[PDB]
């Protein structure tokens, strides 16, 4: 087993910036090492093989370097579409060993989210479950605290989130928070709110609705 | 470009078996000249090599992870690669890539999801997220695609006509053991007139399709 040490595990850099990722192997693998880009939801796609050869069609932004036990992948000028996890792979012997990946995020100026709120639908209630959706839209950075409050008591353990990928043209995220109850308990309270804290907001923005109005 | 299209596999109870297939096309020389591989990726994690096969069919390499239970094969007459997966186990839950790793002919299939679980298939309920104070100069509306198993579902809006402003969220696993996601689109406020917004949910594992018109509040 040829062990592979990829570094950094994760990084944030700006559009236009030089990024440089490093792989290290525990044996001399000569020049048999490849680098892959993996976009969100997609299969890995070859960027560089035998250490320094560019796959036909890959931007020239990407270069490959080194040999023996030390290899470096460089992105000359990072572009918004370069959000990916990058992975080296040793191609010298089996078993095949990959590095553990480098997550790369593009960094851009702060953009406060827009908070939308969506009450449960009649059809869903007709069925005895109530689900409230909170939607923060186009923000950066990724970090956001989103809290649910029903009748102003804070909720804990009855909701969950999902974040999308960094958008590949304007480098922002959107997030959904979904609090979920039974008709039973939904009917006991009037006001539902989500409360959002984010660096682009000088103050927590709460968006709410009173039940059925 | 080598092109690799996977088939199989789906949902399977622990102890059971599935088979993956993969069709290959596009190699400069003929299929039988190329060693071939499966790689996998579990939810949350990175890539893990699974198995390799030589040109003829012999020899074969396996990861300790799967030795004993999985078997790789090949039918050169048909440009097809297989992975018989026996004795399935929770840990085996991953997306499986057919991969061509021969230098100068690198290609990965799109992947096919395998879920090892005792939960059974279940079609989603699709409730609308109604445009409302989902609003300024802009309106947001969506679909709550809720309680289904296994992954995936696909969501389209007005049958692919409307891709502008659409964000389909990654699925989350609920404490019930079932999944849920939302899909949403921001559209011009004033257009909610007037303009119909139907989302299309599709769950191949339940052989389900729902289409649903979202509408104002």
């Amino acid at each position: 087993d040829i062990q592979m040490t990829q570094s950094p595990s994760s990084l944030s850099a700006s559009v236009g910036d030089r990024v440089t990722i490093t792989c290290r192997a525990s044996q001399d693998i000569r020049y048999y090492l490849n680098w892959y880009q993996q976009k969100p939801g997609k299969a890995p796609k070859l960027l560089i093989y035998v250490a320094s050869s560019l796959q036909s069609g890959v931007p020239s932004r990407f270069s490959g370097s080194g040999s023996g036990t030390e290899f470096t992948l460089t992105v000359s000028s990072l572009q918004p579409e370069d959000f990916a996890t990058y992975y080296c792979l040793q191609v010298y012997s089996t078993p095949r060993t990959f590095g553990q990946g480098t997550k790369v995020e593009i960094k851009r100026t702060v953009a406060a989210p827009s908070v939308f709120i969506f009450p449960p639908s009649d059809e869903q209630l007709k069925s005895g479950t109530a689900s409230v959706v909170c939607l923060l839209n186009n923000f950066y950075p990724r970090e956001a605290k989103v809290q649910w409050k029903v009748d102003n008591a804070l909720q804990s353990g009855n909701s969950q989130e999902s974040v999308t990928e960094q958008d590949s043209k304007d480098s922002t995220y959107s997030l959904s928070s979904t609090l979920t109850l039974s008709k039973a308990d939904y009917e006991k309270h009037k006001v539902y709110a989500c409360e959002v804290t984010h660096q682009g907001l000088s103050s927590p923005v709460t968006k709410s609705f009173n039940r059925g109005e | 470009e080598v092109q690799l299209v996977e088939s199989g596999g789906g949902l399977a109870k622990p102890g059971g078996s599935l088979r993956l297939s993969c069709a290959a096309s596009g190699f400069r020389f003929t299929f039988n000249n190329y060693y071939m591989d499966w790689v996998r990726q579990a939810p949350g994690q990175g890539l893990e090599w699974v198995s390799r096969i030589s040109s003829s069919g012999d020899p074969t390499w396996y990861a300790d992870s799967v030795k004993g239970r999985f078997t790789i094969s090949r039918e050169n007459a048909k440009n097809t690669l297989f992975l018989q997966m026996n004795s399935l186990r929770a840990e085996d839950t991953a997306v499986y890539y057919c991969a061509s790793l021969t230098t100068g002919s690198d290609s990965w299939g799109q992947g096919v999801l395998v879920t090892v679980s005792s939960a059974s298939t279940k079609g989603p309920s699709v409730f609308p997220l109604a445009p409302s104070s989902k609003s300024g100069g802009t309106a947001a509306l969506g679909c709550l695609v809720k309680d289904y198993f296994p992954e995936p579902v696909t969501v389209s809006w007005n049958s692919g006509a409307l891709t502008s402003g659409v964000h389909t969220f990654p699925a989350v696993l609920q404490s019930s053991g079932l999944y849920s996601l939302s899909s949403v689109v921001t559209v011009p406020s004033s257009s909610l007139g007037t303009q119909t917004y139907i989302c299309n949910v599709n769950h191949k594992p339940s052989n389900t399709k729902v289409d649903k018109k979202v509408e104002p509040k």
